[PDB]
């Protein structure tokens, strides 16, 4: 019996949803034809629980962007995706000058074309990404107001992902962009207990203290099935 | 094999009821390679003055104790010459030899799980309901030498099962078998050096899985003492002493 | 151009397809990989590490959760009384859910191999006793008494200096692999039942506790294997994670 | 004269209809824009009779999905096919969370693209599929009510095939998906008598007892052509 | 990109096209193949196995179906009486439809090779007799009497310890292959006719049955071959199968 | 070649009017390879106590008989030490040597087709009309040692032609030629081991293709006896005795 | 033609992608490169000044 399907690559090299961006016509969520998604794969439970089985992880990845309207309808619209590394100017509008991408990598696709796919390397200044960082990013007094920074490691903050309608006028259709990630060439260190409770937030392991459920199923008596 | 002696620096530990020695992840502490390093300044390797056994506070094991934990670079930052170097230097690096000791009698019983959990991040009960994004105070994330007591050991105060804590370098202190646990930990971090003040490489957990018990008349005070020694300590980036 | 002819499957996005994708950063070079302790190469490395088995999965109280981690043993009446019972099924709802093995199983449809359960006695040094841990292969209903349980695979455990004993649940199956066993039809893949009985009795002197506990730790053997990845039965999330 | 065209591969490596899924606008058959087809090639006589010539069969296969409206018209619609292995969550609606396919294999195609085609391995826990299983899947008493399970072998139950309109609103057109299967790398054991009577159901060899027709043609006398 | 130019046939779905298709499960490994008895490599292996030939395809009654499997022979008047007759055509409506060979033929447009029919006498040990099985190549009308039938390929069968006899229908054709013969124009591919006659007579003592039966078993020879796959003439289904 | 003797265990069969021996699919029974197996427990190979000739009930051949069948692992599950092992163990594996015997005289006539049909699944007449999805009762799918009689032999009670049943290991008993049929069957299944209770690897069919006949005065009682012996029997997965 | 299957990223214009592009002037040959003083090979040469 082969042990090949339990290698790290077999386990993690499967694309899963990690991001979802909305570009509606009318609303309070990115209604100006552009959006800035903070790159963080910690927003969805399935993908998150798997990677959080290990403390550190080094890997290249393959990102696929599936775009369409909220009904799943494919529309003849041209979009522009741009990777904005930390420090680069984040677009403030659909006609922002930042869309010139003289140096940032950008992808131009129509929703009628098959989902855009691209390869990304391991771009952390650390030797691996940390799903858990037990510490603070800066020195000084750590008062109540700044406890927001506990567990925040900049070595995991890879930047922003920006999207827009390639134009100067409002789009004729409402859009949605789902982001999938497939890990390749994976190295992993230090396994940990698997998530036990429901996830509540992105930057931390908070759990609902009043709804602490058992790891699994329960029964009436220990002497009866 | 039941008896052992640990000599390092000018300190020696003895034991006649040991249970072998665990070497975390099968690796002995070592100094930083010339190709794994970045800081260009020549580090200080004080040796014998910092690589020795430091005995921290003692805890009392009660029939109702939940367990305690100690963050490691931390526990020593205000003790001996190790602490001074950790304060004067920006960068620190080192392994540890942890020796938890607790003896009773052939009529007492109980079992302690002594484990090392790297990057032991503490979580909060989130106001009970789970709607309040509260965070653990400095007094709890870095308790110092006095350690801190677990409020919800089942989830290690971090939402993870203690039943799986054995995937980490550990050892047990079963009173009917041994009276101490010895674990040797190498330097573990994603960086060759790091701050001994802002970062805690790992946490030491001592938790009673099988409650302490005995009949009235047998001495009721059963202490648990923690002794630990740095290994292959290196410091760099000298400046004035900083406490935090 | 070169004559081509696209086939079905064109444009589809298969989650598990392992293909090539355009790199976003040309000539980018990743941070060197330092040496880090505890590197994992295969998940089976974790399935062999023993983790606490919640045999006493009865207490659900808020304050009594820590006691599912161990079950009691005490002075009896000497008639080979039953101590505890549990299914040997790894990927089934029950005691094994608290173990790392049980958790990793949740990610695979099928498994194969022998399992092992180590029982550690945490009584006092003066406490003595002999237990009979028995494993009943498929088809055998929960043994009504010790005389019935002893007819299957078992081990008589004697408390002493060596605090623990290991019950090996040998791989005794009709099929090469077992899918996760559930109630009903899939009970076809049941592994069997484990039951602890008093071989003799828990004996103790005056001055020593009349009740002690046992902690069960479970893992897999070297011949254990898993195949066909799937998602765990549970998703730890109710509403969007903020 | 060559004997190559009578090898098992020559005989079975020909795509044939094995499934048909309807996704109408209004009706009582999958009117919510999604469908779950239980993978079973026993629903069509031609393909079924051939494979039932052997008792056991091991093979890889090539599935092709031909989609269009009930008139054969090709429409600009985007669909999602998902293979749901037994144990995975079957989608309960067009907007089900299961459509995230973080691990299940999915195919996204437009009806305007050529039929999707894909390769499938031999995924049975047995060493071969059984077109006939003379026994029961579970132990216990086998009462009248449970005779439904006789001849049901789980080693042949490979899961479900799900389809949907990639959207959150009703599709503008009625759809049909025909599934074709081509066997490759075929091994076969133990030949049996070829189906004699009309097929009536999928999970069994029931025949109409009042319409038992002869294997073939008949004549007036044995001494006359 | 690389200059290409799609030709006619683009996007078409040819049922019998043998191409490559994207795999749905990456790195999936199938269950090992155990050793199983009776593995088939070529269908011709089955065409050589004799199966009962329904020469007596007369009874259609519900209770009389089992008697098409054998035909009668009995004491006559001694004038070389005719016993039975049938076309030798394998893929034609008639007696051969009950055989495995006839069934497999239905899946192929053309065949070539010698055929063989073995007749087993199931009378009593005391019964004696000699029959003349004759094969009349194409063009020869159904022989009116034995004196005419004996002019073609034949074999005189003597009942004895060896219960059966084999009539070999040698491949005597003008074309290398024969398509299935039907009434009308395709009768061009007819193989001929087989007819059993009494060489002498069915003789028996007092106390033994005056009527016995013969069972015909048919198959193909080693030089038999088939080509050009097609669907059988019949589809065993009327309405949707539930 | 017409005479033969089959000795296995403490049982011997004799015959002076045989017709050679058939070895199903050209393979002799054998034990399970170390690479074809999965169950890790060491199996029991009782040998002589279970691999011997068991003689099941006798049937009477009438001028109007239709035929009978026996499911095999089954016929023996309640007989001798083979049955005990089949009941106490979950997994079973074995081949068989089947010897059907039936003698008459040089004045009787008739022909029986003795065949082995693997995975012999029984169907029902579906209420006659074919609109009722009825199923065969336990008494019919697993008839035990008494066997069961065919209601529609032409279709083998399973919608398949008996005229093609000869593609299976078979032999005929033509009264004017031989008085017995011997067939040796290897273990056939898609698994190395399986339950002897829930699964029946194959079925033995004894069907009169040429009706029995004789003149009044000759003994009218012509029995058909079934004798069979397991071969290379292996059992595993021990527990308590289970009947079904 | 040869069976192909375009993947995500099709038609996108990545600023830093280093690919091939059709040449506008066939058989064009550039003016020979004379020797010029002060040639730079790497920017680090400037960081040391």
């Amino acid at each position: 019996h082969s042990t090949a399907e339990t290698t790290l690559d077999s386990f993690f090299s499967r694309a899963g949803l990690v991001g979802e961006i909305d570009l509606p016509l009318e609303g309070t969520t990115n209604p100006n034809g552009y959006a800035n998604w903070d790159i963080d794969i910690t927003g969805y439970a399935q993908m998150r629980r798997k990677v959080e089985l290990f403390t550190y992880m080094r890997f290249d990845a393959e990102f696929t962007f599936v775009a369409c309207t909220p009904t799943g309808q494919v529309v003849p619209q041209l979009l522009q995706y741009m990777f904005v590394p930390p420090g680069a100017p984040k677009p403030e509008s659909r006609e922002s000058l930042a869309w010139q991408t003289a140096t940032n990598p950008s992808v131009f696709v129509k929703l009628t074309d098959p989902p855009a796919q691209v390869s990304v390397p391991f771009m952390s200044p650390a030797s691996a990404y940390q799903w858990f960082y037990d510490g603070y990013p800066t020195f000084g007094e750590h008062k109540q107001e700044k406890d927001l920074e506990y567990g925040a490691c900049p070595n995991n903050m890879m930047g922003t992902f920006s999207v827009r309608n390639v134009g100067s006028s409002k789009s004729k259709y409402p859009l949605v962009v789902r982001i999938y990630m497939r890990m390749k060439h994976v190295r992993a260190w230090i396994p940990r207990p698997m998530r036990n409770q429901n996830y509540l937030f992105k930057a931390n392991p908070n759990y609902a203290g009043n709804s602490i459920k058992p790891t699994g199923t329960s029964r009436t008596a220990i002497t009866t099935l | 094999d039941r008896v052992a002696q640990l000599t390092i620096g000018n300190s020696t530990i003895t034991t006649q009821e040991a249970a072998n020695i665990i070497v975390g992840y099968g690796e002995w502490p070592s100094y930083c390679s010339d190709d794994d390093a970045t800081a260009v300044d020549k580090p200080t390797r004080p040796d014998v003055s910092v690589n020795r056994f430091y005995t921290l506070d003692t805890k009392l094991w009660e029939k109702s104790s939940k367990g305690w934990y100690w963050k490691f670079p931390d526990v020593l930052t205000e003790t001996g010459v190790f602490g001074q170097n950790a304060q004067f230097h920006y960068l620190y690096r080192s392994g540890f030899c942890i020796h938890v000791q607790c003896n009773a009698s052939k009529f007492h019983q109980g079992a302690l799980l002594v484990a090392i959990l790297p990057e032991y991040v503490i979580g909060t009960v989130a106001g009970g309901t789970g709607t309040e994004d509260s965070h653990p105070p400095y007094k709890q994330t870095q308790p110092g030498a006095d350690g801190f007591e677990l409020q919800h050991p089942y989830v290690l105060d971090a939402g993870i099962p203690i039943s799986q804590l054995t995937v980490c370098p550990h050892q047990w202190i079963n009173l009917r078998t041994n009276n101490c646990a010895t674990i040797i930990v190498p330097y573990m971090n994603t960086l060759p050096f790091d701050s001994a003040l802002n970062h805690c490489n790992f946490g030491l957990l001592v938790v009673p899985i099988s409650p302490l018990d005995f009949d009235q008349g047998a001495t009721p005070v059963i202490p648990i003492t923690i002794t630990l020694a740095p290994m292959c300590s290196e410091f760099a980036g000298l400046r004035q002493a900083v406490t935090q | 151009g070169f004559p081509t002819e696209p086939k079905p499957g064109t444009n589809q996005f298969l989650t598990t397809d392992d293909g090539v994708s355009a790199p976003i950063l040309p000539n980018f070079h990743p941070t060197p990989c330092i040496h880090i302790p505890g590197e994992v190469r295969n998940l089976l490395e974790l399935c062999q590490v023993e983790t606490i088995l919640e045999v006493n999965n009865v207490p659900t109280n808020a304050t009594s959760l820590m006691e599912r981690l161990r079950f009691p043993v005490s002075a009896q009446a000497g008639k080979g009384e039953l101590c505890a019972v549990f299914r040997a099924d790894p990927g089934r709802d029950g005691p094994w859910q608290s173990t790392m093995l049980g958790q990793l199983c949740g990610y695979y449809t099928q498994w194969s191999g022998s399992l092992e359960v180590t029982f550690m006695f945490t009584g006092s040094f003066m406490a003595t006793g002999k237990m009979l841990i028995a494993y009943t292969p498929p088809g055998g209903p929960l043994p009504k008494d010790r005389a019935t349980a002893m007819l299957g695979t078992h081990v008589i455990w004697d408390f002493g200096l060596q605090s623990s004993v290991t019950l090996v649940i040998p791989w005794i199956s009709n099929t090469h692999y077992r899918a996760h066993a559930r109630d009903g039809v899939f009970d076809y893949y049941t592994t069997g039942l484990v039951s602890i009985w008093y071989q003799t009795n828990y004996v103790v002197p005056i001055g020593a506790p009349n009740t002690a506990y046992i902690i069960a730790l479970a893992a897999a053997q070297k011949n254990f294997t898993m195949k066909l990845c799937k998602d765990t039965s549970h998703i730890l999330q109710t509403a969007s994670i903020q």
